[PDB]
RNA sequence: UGAUGUUAGGAGGGCAAAUCCGCCGAAUUUAAGCAUAUAAUUAAGCGGAAGAAAAGAAAAUAACUAUGAUUCCUUUAGUAACGGCGAGUGAACAAGGACCAGCUCAAACGGUUAAUCCUUCGUUUGGUGCAAACCUUUCGACGGAAUUGUCGUU
RNA sequence: UUUUAAUUUAUUCAUUGGAAUUUUUCAUGUCGAGUCGUGUUCUUUGAGAUUGGAGCACUAAUACGUGUGAUACAUUUCACA
RNA sequence: ACGGACCAAGGAGUCUAGCAAAUGUGCAAGUGUAUAUGAUUCUUUAAACAUUUUAUACGCAUAAUUAAUGU
């Protein structure tokens, strides 16, 4: 019979977490992997698109 | 992950891996540590030797905070200054560092390795112990007692 | 047991099911924690929760090097700065009947605590636009230009806080002043062997002393 | 004042005077029931000391209780277990016997009013007595004294049924603090239950 | 071990007086009622025994006095504190 | 001083239990058998409360440069110690946090005057409601309790 | 519709009681008894020449006293309450 | 030698604690932000983010050995 003490989350090492938000945010300026996520930006000027 | 365990590869076989003659039976030998010097004594033997018997003078009530004692050598003892702070005592030499061990968590300083050749330094801590305290005389330094 | 294993030692022989605790609601909890002494604030309409704690140090040769706050200025240090006891904890500021002062180092820190403390609160009073003086070592009233130009300040709660310890750990000196003629071991080990008889010579001084 | 003086007297005990007067205090509460009232305390100062006042809700009684050790109840003295376990004629209660002169009264006799303590005022071979101090908590005398209404409140009902009188501290183990009553608050089962628990991180 | 009230520390971890620097800081109506009481109930029992163990005068009198009264409060002390007092009463009332 | 009273005014009794307080009290099982030990200061049994209960303002720690009522969380620590020293069992002080609060009798002192308390019967001020009702109010009279001790000071 | 923080406004007159420190003095009081404690028996605890509780027998001192400082004693020093 | 007259649905190495070996990942004489607190966190969010404005909470490691005073 299933119980309540069965382990639900975990715990995470935060340099880990770190960097991988910060190796996330790199791949989101390469076009190539923006386009074959599934993202239909064939008309854009620049990936990393700021604006004002 | 149950996805991955070792039994799912011997779902269709009879025995479950433990075997046709002997059986996979509850406690066929006892429980716990029970057969300890009767029927268990070449494990305990071979693994654990000094296990059964008393040796020793009791303590009725420690309080551990007596006698808590934390050490460091005299390698590890200019190390615990900045490298360009360490760069500017090798250079002048009529100045040395005074360094209180106390203020980084060391209570007693122990007498492993070797100290710089003519490079005096001034060390205060709560305890030495003889083959330090002759290591920082021969370099030209001296030991202070604080408590 | 069969290996190379270390000897099992699991205390669990008992009913244990039936008191286990899984702790499903720690964020939840201290969101309301932070809610119930958020909504104090506001009620007590300017003045601060806290309350002022003396500063002491820790019982052992393992802590003795630290200070932390303690529950309440004792009586000598109160009346180092004019107050009474009773008066004192009409303001946020704790006392401790029970509390001793063997040196004179924590009767001076505490009592510039307190003196620094009481120079930095401006009083309100009790009835509106009535001002008076203090009692029991209260300080005087203030007026209502001083009170609505104090209103927009924003408080100081790091008068609440203990102190940071600043000393350094290493320092300089000078090659000529290095002492030579000094054995530490050897103090250190004759001050041990010494101990016995100079215990017996300080009681029999005590003998004396008392007839 | 007076009181200085029977405080000095009671402390003798087997002085001819004392002696007399025990003797014929003792013959005479014996042929009284178990359970009697008293119109006064027979030991003012004494009763001063506990919270007794000369007030219209306080009340006095008597009890008389058996002394020595009750056997265990099994028929014919006949215990089905281990050998540990078989013995009779040395089972020692838990209870004081001031306690259950307590309980004698304040459970059913008097279910009207509150216990607050009691003294002793004699012993023999069989019994042991004991006079009972009591609070009426609906008379207005006591109702509206500041110093004494804490006893009207429905929190103390039964006060010697729960542990919660002078000798039920006693017997509880709340007399004696530090290192030697390490494990007795905020009472021995909790204490037991908290060092029993199992606590379990969601994460771990 | 032991310190001195005088005399300031030593900074030394070990030994006599040892440690840290700091700068160191520094009945009428009784007998009335006693005589009243005393007048009222007298001695007891085990009292008027020690008494006469102590008129007889000798040493292994005393001794027996000492184990008497030892016995009969159940502490050496006791014992003690109550044969003193009753050697004061003893040598009072030949006065 | 006991008793009596369908005298006037009042209280107790039964139900419910997850959490809480007090008593009483096993064996299965483990030790590869079993008697101490373990299961367990547990299950069954009997009493008593609340929105919480219990605990609580030192006849407490320490041995330091000293801390400072109770409770709970993180650690101390499977440690000091108990045990056919076998199987097994098992706390406290210091440290970091949540919260934070202190008081009353007894005893001492007040006799050109018990100052104290309660029942019943009156009467007197302002508010709120459609009504029903409910706040606030200091004056008196007769009666009783109490010096075998109420109240004030500390 | 609740309940609670600021902010806005007092004034001139009346009486009797209380309370904190600061100066000079005298007075040195009281402080919980068949209770604590000790012996013995049984339980309970990690508590071991016995941790708490209980039954029976004996039974204190007066603050210069009494209790605690984890091994049973005798003579004492010190700390804490 | 034992079980099986037939058909459909159900039906058995799992969960938690504690230790070790193997392997992948991060940092490295250090490493792990405990309980808490903070925030212009608040459908989701019971998640995620932060760390007290010459820097002594605690665990494991950095030093062994002895009944032990200790070294
Ligand atoms: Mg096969
Ligand atoms: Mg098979
Ligand atoms: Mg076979
Ligand atoms: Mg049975
Ligand atoms: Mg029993
Ligand atoms: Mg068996
Ligand atoms: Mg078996
Ligand atoms: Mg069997
Ligand atoms: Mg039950
Ligand atoms: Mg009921
Ligand atoms: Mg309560
Ligand atoms: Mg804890
Ligand atoms: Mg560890
Ligand atoms: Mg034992
Ligand atoms: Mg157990
Ligand atoms: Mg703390
Ligand atoms: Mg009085
Ligand atoms: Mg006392
Ligand atoms: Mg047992
Ligand atoms: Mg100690
Ligand atoms: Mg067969
Ligand atoms: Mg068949
Ligand atoms: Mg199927
Ligand atoms: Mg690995």
């Amino acid at each position: 019979p299933t119980k309540i003490w069965r382990r639900w989350g975990r715990k995470v090492n935060l340099k880990e977490k770190r960097y991988a938000v910060c190796s996330s945010i790199a791949a989101s300026g390469v076009t190539s992997l923006v386009l074959a996520r599934g993202h239909r930006i064939s008309h854009l000027k620049e990936v990393p698109l700021v604006v004002s | 992950a149950t996805r991955f365990k070792k039994n799912r590869k011997k779902r269709g076989h009879v025995s479950a891996g433990h075997g046709r003659v002997g059986k996979h039976r509850k406690h066929p030998g006892g429980r716990g540590k029970a057969g300890g010097l009767h029927h268990m004594r070449i494990n305990f033997d071979k693994y654990h030797p000094g296990y059964f018997g008393k040796v020793g003078m009791r303590h009725l009530n420690l309080l551990k905070n007596r006698t808590y004692c934390p050490t460091i050598n005299v390698d590890k003892l200019w190390g615990l200054l900045p490298e360009e702070k360490k760069k500017e005592f090798s250079e002048n030499k009529d100045i040395a560092p005074v360094i209180d061990v106390t203020r980084k968590g060391y209570f007693k300083v122990l007498g492993n390795g070797k100290l710089k050749h003519n490079q005096p330094i001034v060390v205060k801590a709560r305890y030495f112990s003889s083959v330090a305290e002759k290591k920082i005389k021969a370099v030209g330094g001296q030991c202070i007692l604080v408590a | 047991v069969a290996h190379n294993n270390v000897l099992p030692n699991v205390h669990l022989h008992k009913w244990w099911q039936r008191h286990v605790r899984v702790n499903f609601s720690k964020n939840i909890k201290k969101k309301k924690r932070r809610l119930l002494r958020e909504k104090r604030r506001k009620a007590n309409g300017g003045t601060p929760i806290e309350k002022l704690h003396p500063i002491v140090h820790c019982p052992t040769q393992r802590y003795n090097f630290r200070t932390r706050l303690g529950k309440g200025f004792t009586f000598e240090e109160l009346k180092g700065a004019g107050l009474t006891p009773r008066a004192a904890q009409t303001i946020g500021i704790c006392y401790d009947k029970r509390r001793k002062n063997r040196s004179e180092e924590s009767l001076t820190k505490n009592v510039e605590r307190l003196l620094k403390y009481k120079n930095s609160l401006v009083m309100i009073p009790l009835k509106k636009n009535k001002a008076k003086k203090g009692i029991g070592g209260i300080p005087a009233d203030a007026d209502k230009n001083t009170i609505k130009e104090f209103r927009n300040k924003k408080p100081l709660l790091s008068i609440f806080k203990k102190e940071k310890n600043t000393k350094p750990f290493y320092e300089t000196i000078e090659v000529s002043k290095i002492d030579k003629e000094f054995l530490a071991y050897k103090t250190l080990r004759r001050a041990k062997l010494a101990e016995r008889r100079k215990n017996r010579r300080q009681q029999k001084k005590d003998i004396k002393f008392k007839s | 004042g007076a009181y200085k003086y029977i405080q000095e007297i009671w402390k003798k005990k087997q002085s001819d005077a004392m002696h007399f007067l025990l003797r014929v205090r003792t013959w005479e509460y014996r042929q009284l029931p178990v359970v009697h009232r008293v119109s006064k305390p027979s030991r003012p100062d004494k009763a001063r000391r506990l919270g007794y006042k000369a007030i219209q809700g306080f009340v006095i009684y008597r009890v008389r209780v058996r002394r020595g050790d009750r056997k265990k109840r099994v028929k014919k003295g006949i215990v089905h277990g281990k050998p540990k376990h078989q013995g009779v004629h040395k089972q020692k209660s838990t209870r004081n016997l001031k306690s259950v002169a307590e309980g004698k009264v304040g459970k059913s006799i008097c279910g009207n009013l509150r216990v607050l303590n009691s003294y002793w005022v004699g012993q023999d071979a069989v019994y042991k007595y004991y006079e009972v101090i009591l609070v009426d908590p609906n008379h207005n005398a006591v109702r509206n004294n500041p110093k004494i209404n804490w006893i009207c409140n429905p929190v103390h009902k039964h006060r010697e049924l729960r542990g919660l009188t002078s000798a039920g501290k006693k017997y509880r183990g709340l007399r004696v603090k530090g290192h030697l009553s390490a494990k007795s608050r905020p009472s021995i089962r909790a204490n037991w239950k908290r060092r029993q628990l199992i606590k379990l991180r969601k994460c771990r | 071990g032991r310190k001195s009230t005088i005399k300031p520390a030593t900074g030394i971890a070990v030994g006599f007086n040892s440690g840290h620097v700091v700068t160191k800081r520094n009945s009428k109506r009784k007998e009335l009622i006693k005589d009243v009481v005393r007048e009222i109930t007298g001695f007891s029992p085990y009292e008027k025994r020690i008494i006469e163990l102590i008129k007889i005068g000798t040493s292994a009198s005393t001794k027996r006095s000492l184990k008497y009264a030892k016995k009969k409060l159940g502490t050496h002390k006791r014992g003690k504190a109550k044969r003193e007092e009753i050697q004061k009463v003893v040598i009072l009332q030949r006065r």
